[PDB]
């Protein structure tokens, strides 16, 4: 029950949960292009000259 | 609020084509074609109807 001293320890391990692997795809993700405007199909002179 | 009796810019009355404009695009027209078959021609007077907030249905809710 004497609880001696002992020698200095040459190495300290470190167990740590690993890195979070197939997390991100290797392909990327982005927002699609919002579209740009179209002219509508079906537009047509509705105004006449009068007379 | 409701819709004006006459268009502004020229005197048409277009105060009585909001129910048979309500009544063509229940009946499935295109806004270009409900505003050229009640005879508003001139880019004034399809204003008036086209961009029209009527503001009294949602008015009288609040009634004694
Ligand atoms: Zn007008």
């Amino acid at each position: 029950g004497g609880l001696t001293c002992a020698s200095a320890p040459q190495g300290t391990l470190r167990i740590l949960e690993g890195p979070q692997q197939s997390l991100s795809g290797s392909p990327l993700q982005p927002i699609p292009a919002s579209p740009p405007p179209q002219i509508p199909p079906g537009l047509r002179p509705r105004f006449c000259a009068f007379g | 609020m409701i819709i004006p009796v006459r268009c502004f810019t020229c005197g048409k009355i277009v105060g009585n084509k909001w129910e048979a404009y309500l009544g063509l695009l229940q009946a499935e027209y295109t806004e270009g074609d409900a505003l050229d078959a009640l005879g508003l021609k001139r880019y004034c007077c399809r204003r008036m109807l086209l961009a029209h907030v009527d503001l009294i249905e949602k008015l009288l809710n609040y009634a004694p």
